[PDB]
């Protein structure tokens, strides 16, 4: 077992649709999960929460710092120190809100035309790039109803081939009743990203 | 450098619903790093974000102002958000109406209800009658240019190629201090 | 440290583009990596050869044999078995398999750019899509004219499962960005997509300004 | 509908080979039975799938064979499906060609050469296919849809439908050229 300390940014999931949002210290490697103290960058109490393995035997324990979101989105620096008697001297992790981000670009691309022939699905394609860092959120919508995660597929957020900046992009497709595009209710990609105006944004399709 | 295919947003935009609240109250929060309001009118849940310098003005919140709100998106939480649009809790109301010049020449007029309007307000609800009858944001017309002239000569020019710019939104004018408005649509 | 044993089938790209297709089989979760024993079925292609040790994701020690010269019968049908034998283990470790019998052709299509970045006169991006596949495996190239892109230039997701209606398929998003003016003078683009349910293992769908 | 016109009109106005003398070996590649050779500086790959599969069981040994590509692969070899024939003088066939001028119905009588006595199914429809695409503006505009159909000595008959590439189990199927009676084509208006 190979102690290893990772602190990690609040999920933008809870930052921008979440009343709580929390930054997560972890510890993994540990034989024995005993005797871990956190301590770190003077504000709220943080909770340790149980032990639990990782992968490959070995056990691992975790302090989330609750309510963290307002000094997160303030530019506040964050500082774990993790002690425990199996390692030497403890150790310690910084984060803190990213500066250099940029906006993602959303775009909702039409189906193929010969999908259209085919007149059963139609695949809808979003697509989010231009954007760092990679987190982001993205949901659909079928005129202003939302529509349930389980008809779409977002991928990965994955870097784009660029020389110079980095930048990220991420696809999503939406497939639906060729009858319903072709009656001519809308469809909307919408994007949430720390970089964005309004955290959110949309876009909107239809024949 | 000045193209058609936004076309259809900017029509969708401009020709969807406005509301004017009253009396409008909430504490100033953080939200991804913005300062927004959250309030509740006509059973819908609203967030105001404040990015002009509305948001040094109020810095503690609204305290029974007059709001202007159209909507931006409805994000996944049923929150509608909407930029600026905040003028003045005011015991004082007259009626001013705006001469409107179109050329594309066509006199119209404008008839605004309070004595401190929001930039924002003015904004949409002449893009709102050019794209009603005049044919904006329609087949190739898109841009153009809104100047409100003030008593004085002095002037303030809005593009009618993009949306309003989120940061001017919060700018107010005094309803007295307008003298007449001009529009010239140049189409292709 | 735990031992386990996996057997990998023979990477696509290797059957579609190279000469030496190979199954491995990975023994990993060892105290130490030698004394391993590895038996192969059906023994009747290349000779095997077993990797040198290696680390594994948690400091233990992992052993392998590659079977080359497998694409044959891999294409053919025959279910491979490997067999592993080491001190660290009471019985030996058998893995099983074979090339999927249940496969469905990728539908390809290519899409056009989004309309706002034609007015930008910068890049524009191309939008390839693979779907309605199975098995996992694919492989997605690009061409402008005739001539192959490098990878350094599009950027291909990983494949992934779509919402489904009963049978599993996967699907592949690629994106190409290409300058705008060779985009609007009238090249053609190209997205060559493989895949082993596919009649001649690679299809091509082509686009340009309609 | 006309969504895929180009892809035909690239298809059946690309350029076709006629090789003789061609042997190779049968390997297997992604499952299917192909034969590999060299021929003008280019590599082939072709794909047995009709019943020539069974035909050509050990390879080619010196048959003729009509390319067409269906792609040039990651490496470089042309991917060509069937078309192989016997491997033992010029031919001149005819064909009529119905369009639709407007509204005129306008028969022609056309025509196009085979080198071979026994000659394949592919050869035959791509031949017939590039000359409509050539002078009758096929897969072009709006004309896509149409019929080829192929009358034999005896009455027996086979078509071809214009809206879809020849299928590939059809591209093994072979003729001989002498028992070719009438060749009629439709091009059907949308
Ligand atoms: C901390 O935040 C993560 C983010 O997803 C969440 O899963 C977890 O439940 C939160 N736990 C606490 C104690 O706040």
């Amino acid at each position: 077992c190979h102690p290893r300390l990772s602190l990690h940014r609040p999920a933008l999931e809870d930052l921008l649709l979440g009343s709580e949002a929390n930054l997560t210290c972890t510890l993994t490697g540990l034989r024995d999960a005993s005797g871990a103290t956190f301590t770190w960058t003077s504000g709220k109490s943080a909770v340790q929460g149980p032990p639990e393995r990782d992968l490959c035997g070995c056990y691992s324990v975790s302090s989330v710092l609750p309510g963290s979101a307002q000094p997160w989105n303030h530019g506040e620096t964050f500082t774990c120190t993790a002690a425990h008697p199996e390692l030497k001297t403890p150790l310690t992790a910084t984060l803190s809100k990213s500066g250099n981000t940029f906006r993602p670009e959303v775009h909702l691309l039409p189906p193929p035309s010969e999908e259209l022939a085919l007149n059963e699905l139609v695949t809808l394609t979003c697509l989010a790039r231009g954007f760092s860092p990679k987190d982001v959120l993205v949901r659909w919508l079928q005129g202003s109803q939302e529509l349930p995660r389980e008809k779409y597929l977002t991928w990965a957020s994955r870097q784009e081939p660029s020389q110079g900046t980095t930048t990220f992009f991420v696809y999503s497709i939406l497939r639906v009743a060729a009858e319903d595009w072709k009656k001519g209710d809308t469809f909307s990609c919408m994007v949430g990203h720390e970089a964005l105006p309004l955290a959110f944004t949309q876009k909107t399709i239809d024949r | 450098v000045q193209h058609l295919y936004d076309i259809k947003d900017l029509h969708r935009y401009y020709s969807s619903e406005s509301f004017e609240f009253s009396n409008i109250s909430g504490k100033v929060e953080n939200y991804n790093g913005s300062n927004v309001v959250r309030f509740n009118q006509e059973k819908q849940n609203h967030q105001l974000f404040l990015l002009g310098e509305d948001k040094a003005k109020y810095k503690q919140g609204l305290q029974g102002q007059d709001v202007f709100v159209v909507k931006e998106l409805i994000d996944p939480n049923g929150r509608l958000s909407t930029v600026g649009g905040v003028t003045k809790k005011n015991n004082q109301s007259s009626e001013t109406n705006i001469h409107l010049l179109v050329n594309k020449a066509t006199n119209d007029s404008f008839l605004i209800n309070k004595e401190e309007v929001s930039l924002k307000e003015l904004d949409f609800k002449i893009r709102k009658q050019l794209v009603e009858k005049y044919g904006l944001y329609q087949g190739t017309s898109k841009y153009g240019k809104i100047t409100i002239i003030l008593n004085g000569g002095k002037k303030q020019e809005i593009d009618l190629g993009d949306k309003l710019q989120f940061e001017r939104m919060g700018d107010v004018l005094n309803s007295k201090d307008i003298n007449k408005i001009e529009v010239t649509l140049k189409q292709i």
